């Protein structure tokens, strides 16, 4: 269903994409960080965790995980944090092994994006 | 045999509905010819080993020997009942919050929220003798009732349990910059229970919601690394000012202990 948006019409992709990114900076600009590139910059997990705060108003202290990843460990770790709050969402269980959005698999990494982008579209 | 069986699920009359959110649901009702309220905890992931925990925690939040102390009455044990679930009396007033910034009727003066002030260091300093402290207690205006005389008291069943998910922060505003951004176990608990004290301090001078601009991930990412801080208020009295200042003590080490304030509060009474 996704895989037919991601695959077979490009410029659709393309939509997708550029509305993934205007959605992820209308929330992450409020910590005063800006996304331009979906295929890295949810990698290491650090976004998805302020995101997913910015999104269900609460704030994750920073000794729940890494801010600043220092390993491949530590930003599988981060990403499967956020899967958790997101399930602690009402979302289910992601999809990709948090390795795949790591290793910037750029399917999961959208799938992962769109889910959240589906629920919480008319958030303020 | 179990040493409390805790209290019978089938013994409560659920009477309306007050509250739901992500940690669960809040009802009115009546037991034992009690006036209560029902907090329904919503838990992921439910086992055996989160309800042996929750079993262990709730008998020590049945304190019942301090006027600024609100106990809870007791538990229902998941299973037998279909969700783990705490019961307080129910408070006319409601929150400290509420009272504050969701008065309709009238609005407290201000020899009213110093006996708050008051009323909270009491209960604050009781609390801190218990060895060990109570955990995951945190200290904010919505975790303060206001009894039916215009007591305030702590309320016990306003703590996180330990399988509450200690990763998702709902009232930052109130917390102290250190216990953003450390554990627990690596933070002075009572000295970060004092910078909650402040905040609630400033919500008294100013009767306006913490940072009420902000979400909680700005608030909790502005003030552990930007250093946002509460604006102390203008034209207050110095002892007022000097107070505030002092619990907000940058240092956790130079923060009073509540014990300290106590009589600090009691010579600003009126009585
Ligand atoms: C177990 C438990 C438990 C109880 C609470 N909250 C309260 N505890 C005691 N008394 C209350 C009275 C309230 O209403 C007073 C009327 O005010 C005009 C009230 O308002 C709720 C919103 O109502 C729309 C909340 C109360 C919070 C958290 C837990 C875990």
């Amino acid at each position: 269903a996704f895989d037919t948006l991601f695959d077979h019409a490009p410029d659709k992709l393309n939509v997708v994409k550029k509305t993934l990114i205007t959605f992820v900076n209308k929330h992450l600009n409020k910590l005063n960080l800006e996304v331009t590139e979906l295929e890295t910059q949810f990698a290491d997990g650090v976004y998805l965790v302020l995101l997913m705060g910015l999104l269900e108003g609460y704030f994750v202290p920073l000794h729940s995980f890494f801010l600043t990843p220092d390993s491949f460990e530590q930003k599988v770790l981060n990403v499967s944090f956020a899967f958790e709050l997101m399930q602690d969402g009402g979302l289910e269980k992601p999809k990709p092994r948090p390795e795949d959005i790591v290793n910037c698999d750029l399917k999961s990494t959208l799938r992962v994006l769109y889910n959240l982008f589906t629920k919480y579209r008319n958030v303020e | 045999m179990n040493k409390h069986s805790g209290i019978d699920f089938k013994q409560l009359n659920f009477l309306t509905k007050l509250n739901e959110n992500h940690s669960g649901e809040l009802w009115k009702g009546r037991w034992q010819g009690n006036d209560i309220v029902v907090k329904v905890l919503k838990v992921r992931d439910w086992s055996t080993r989160k309800s042996r925990d929750f079993n262990e925690e709730c008998p020590r939040l049945r304190i019942f020997s301090h006027p600024n102390v609100l106990p809870v009455l007791g538990a229902c044990q998941s299973p037998p009942a279909p969700h783990p679930t705490l019961i307080t009396h129910w408070m006319p007033y409601g929150s400290l919050y509420n009272v504050l910034h969701e008065g309709t009727n009238f609005v407290v003066d201000q020899s009213q929220a110093v006996k708050f002030a008051l009323d909270m260091a009491r209960g604050m300093a009781f609390l801190h003798t218990l060895e060990p402290l109570i955990p995951r207690h945190a200290l904010n205006s919505r975790s303060v009732m206001i009894d039916e005389d215009m007591t305030a008291r702590i309320s016990m069943a306003d703590v996180k349990f330990s399988f509450q998910s200690p990763g998702r922060m709902y009232a930052p505003a109130w917390v102290a910059p250190e216990a953003l951004q450390k554990k627990p176990e690596d933070t002075n608990r009572r000295s970060a229970d004092m910078w909650s004290f402040a905040v609630l301090l400033w919500e008294l001078v100013t009767r306006e919601v913490p940072f009420a601009d902000l979400s909680n991930m700005e608030i909790g990412m502005k003030v552990a690394l930007e250093g946002l801080r509460p604006t102390i208020p203008p034209g207050i009295s110095p002892h007022v000012s000097k107070l505030m200042k002092i619990c907000m003590n940058e240092d956790p080490a130079k923060r009073p202990k509540f014990d300290m304030i106590v009589p600090i509060l009691e010579k600003m009474q009126d009585k």
